RNA sequence: AUACGUAGGGUCCGAGCGUUGUCCGGAAUUACUGGGCGUAAAGAGCUCGUAGGUGGUUUGUCGCGUUGUUCGUGAAAACUCACAGCUUAACUGUGGGCGUGCGGGCGAUACGGGCAGACUAGAGUACUGCAGGGGAGACUGGAAUUCCUGGUGUAGCGGUGGAAUGCGCAGAUAUCAGGAGGAACACCGGUGGCGAAGGCGGGUCUCUGGGCAGUAACUGACGCUGAGGAGCGAAAGCGUGGGGAGCGAACAGGAUUAGAUACCCUGGUAGUCCACGCCGUAAACGGUGGGUACUAGGUGUGGGUUUCCUUGGGAUCCGUGCCGUAGCUAA
């Protein structure tokens, strides 16, 4: 074991993939907030977190509309341990040249392409997806 | 395709409708080994199109060029196949794949021209493509490389999925970059309407 | 492919294949021929070609051909040698240029002109 | 093996305290008296040439413990390298 | 012969026009961008682990990494933008951008990381049983073979497609009994288990290997990988001393055959077995490295435990097959 936040997203890569309307995971904060801005932004229906295993769990469930078809269209991890990856203010990468969303972990937290872009600050970036 | 310029007194020559550019990228001659001998038949790769951009692709498997080419041009007909772009350019840059043959699709600036390879030059051409960039890798081949044309055409969808999908509009979907290219689009195919209303 | 193991290493082109072995990478040089003996191309191709082994002043022994129909050069001769691809051939990558240092130009040729060193008729 | 009654007794003189097996000290002296068990056993199988693997595994783990007894106390750690007369 | 050579006649370029030499890309043909390793190139024979990389959940600190900012800064020409001129152009001048950087001050604390930690899901330890061809060591067995011993008892036996090598006729074959020898354990003996892999099976005893299962009892991230390095590691072969019943290389006769050296027979030396050693290669292959989180099933099948009928059925965890979802593969 070395990258839950790989797992993470191969969780939910998977578990789209396959039909099934919703997925179960461990509640660190990190995937925690990567699941909340994925329903801020609307490519799953709703997260929600209870008690489990020590730790707490957050459950997720994925935005199908009128057909078994998911609001995600993919998910990849891109700083990922061994090449973790850094951007800035300027050259903040357009998803799907700009159709998508991304994740940045600012140094003022966590946005997204258009919100640093709006703002102005960089340093790490993560998956995206459109 | 030999003797195709001809001027008779008979009855017509089977003209329609759907003003199509019609393209054949290749033929390969096919031996089959009968005992003792071989009989030889072609396989036509046909791509039918309109300058709209709507495409179809068809397979004609026939001992002879014209039966070859008339198959794979009435296939193209029933297997036929929808593209949105912006403009001339490309909604949004792909990538496609026929099993070894990788196509890479990207926008270019208006006016820059529809730099692709031989086969990918007519598959795209034949749609409403004028200025995109592409290019294509693998497979060593021809037949896999237009398989993976549609195949990465068919990625490309309007931002009004991507709105629907995040139940948000464009913005984020649509940022300003490809908001203000469609805006040129459809103000360009307004105006054409405009101008052919009278 | 193992990120930190590209660190450790990695990251080479595969081999030159180098093609021309005279010196210098030399646009051509000049030395004595000898060994001017006819030999036999492939069997496809039924002929015979005239070729010849210079030893250029680049202290290596190569083969070089003799393009056209008619030659001048013989033995102690100051053949100029150029680079050539003769797949007709086995171990020919040489040729000698007409209207030269030492072989006359190919007696009356005129679909060429340029090379097999034919002057410009008067 | 490590009878049931040897290795609580050992529990019971070098760990931690009582009930507390598991912990880094316990676990060392247990599997440290394991392979002085083995010890002789090899000595006296000089061809076992497979209960080996199992003394060189218990071996690792045991330095795999020892490193995490250094790194929270020092102090303890010498205090049973010292104890245990090791190295 | 429109491919040669020759003529027109055409293509194009032009004081040029072609040839040679070299570099870049095309090449994704080193795949960071932007590759793969079952069958095409590619998982060492298998273990552990140094270096290294590499990381669980959570509290506060630091802001090194990282980003934000101000400034010094990066000669001119560079190269480009823009302007002017050189008859035009080439060319030159002018100013910009540019010079992507480094360095200094200032900031951020999301993340990595450092510090102080903390927690038990990870890992590791206990309890209680489960499978045993896991190994080693010491003891034993007789089948059976051959030889040897006493018989009875024959001219045949074995040999092969047939033969003839071989022997008997002295008693061979055989039959019975006995003794000697050396080696291995048929039946159980199979998707069935065990073992890191080579490998494991007659029985007993001793020591020992590891795994799985239910309680968290406990430690409190002690994780993984792993270059170097480490040993183990099929058979053969050789060193050292024995064994040898048989087989049996090598080497012997006979036999098909033109040739036998070969297939076949007629024997047998090292080896084959043991003890202590050497070596390290096998097609030492799921041709699929180790480890970890997700993705329809169905069905054989080893160990366990539980839960549900009255053994019956279910669940669960681990081993082990086949078919078949998604998806993947050039197939």
């Amino acid at each position: 074991m070395t990258d839950p936040i790989a797992d993470f997203l191969t969780r939910l890569r998977n578990a789209n993939s396959a039909y099934h309307d919703e997925v179960t995971l461990p509640h660190s904060k990190l995937k925690a907030n990567i699941a909340e801005i994925l329903k801020r932004e609307g490519y799953i229906s709703d997260y929600r977190t209870e008690d489990a295993r020590v730790g707490k769990s957050l459950v997720v469930q994925l935005k199908y509309g009128p057909s078994r078809e998911r609001s995600i269209a993919g998910l990849r991890r891109v700083s990922k341990p061994g090449l973790r990856v850094y951007a800035k203010s300027t050259n903040l990468p357009r998803v799907l040249g700009g159709l998508g969303v991304a994740i940045i972990s600012t140094s003022s937290g966590l946005l997204t392409d258009r919100q640093a872009a709006r703002q102005g600050v960089g340093g790490e970036v993560l998956a995206y997806v459109w | 395709r030999g003797r195709r310029d001809d001027r008779g007194g008979r009855g017509r020559d089977g003209g329609d409708k759907s003003n199509y550019i019609e393209r054949v990228v290749s033929i390969n001659r096919v031996s089959k080994v009968v005992k003792g001998g071989r009989r030889f038949s072609f396989t036509a790769l046909v791509i039918v199109g309109d300058g709209k951009g709507m495409v179809g692709v068809g397979y004609g498997k026939a001992k002879e060029v014209p039966a070859a080419i008339a198959k794979g041009v009435e296939e193209a007909r029933k297997n036929f196949f929808r593209v949105p772009l912006i403009g001339s350019t490309i909604t949004h840059p792909v990538q496609g794949e026929a099993a070894a043959g990788v196509v890479m699709l990207r926008p270019a600036s208006p006016g820059t021209g529809v730099i692709a390879g031989g086969a990918a030059r007519a598959v795209l051409e034949c749609a409403g493509v004028h200025d995109i960039l592409a290019k294509s890798l693998g497979s060593d081949n021809a037949i896999n490389v237009v398989h993976a044309t549609v195949a990465a055409l068919k990625l490309l969808q309007r931002p009004e999925e991507v709105a629907a999908r995040r139940g948000l509009p464009i913005e984020d979907v649509a940022p300003a970059g490809m908001l203000k290219a469609r805006r040129e689009s459809e103000a360009l195919a307004a105006a054409a309407a405009r101008e052919g209303s009278a | 492919p193992t990120i930190q193991q590209l660190v450790r290493k990695g990251r080479r082109d595969k081999i030159a294949k180098v093609k021309t072995a005279a010196l210098k990478g030399s646009p051509q040089r000049r030395g004595v021929c000898t060994r001017v003996y006819t030999t036999t191309p492939k069997k496809p191709n039924s002929a015979l070609r005239k070729v010849a082994r210079v030893k250029l002043t680049s202290q290596v022994e190569v083969t070089a051909y003799i393009p056209g129909e008619g030659h001048n050069l013989q033995e102690h001769s100051m053949v100029l040698v150029r680079g050539g691809r003769v797949k007709d051939l086995p171990g020919v990558r040489y040729k000698i240029i007409r209207g030269s240092l030492d072989t006359q130009g190919v007696k009356n040729r005129k679909q060429a002109r340029s090379r097999y060193g034919a002057k410009k008729e008067k | 093996a490590l009878t049931a009654e040897q290795k609580k007794e050992i529990l019971g003189q070098y760990g931690l305290h009582d009930t507390d097996t598991g912990s880094p000290e316990a676990q060392v002296a247990l599997l440290t008296k394991r392979i002085q068990d083995l010890t002789e056993h090899l000595k006296v199988h000089k061809h076992d040439h497979h209960s080996r693997r199992g003394l060189l595994l218990l071996v690792g783990r045991r330095r795999r413990l020892l490193k995490y007894v250094a790194q929270v106390d020092v102090a303890r750690y010498r205090s049973l390298i010292e104890r245990l007369g090791l190295r």
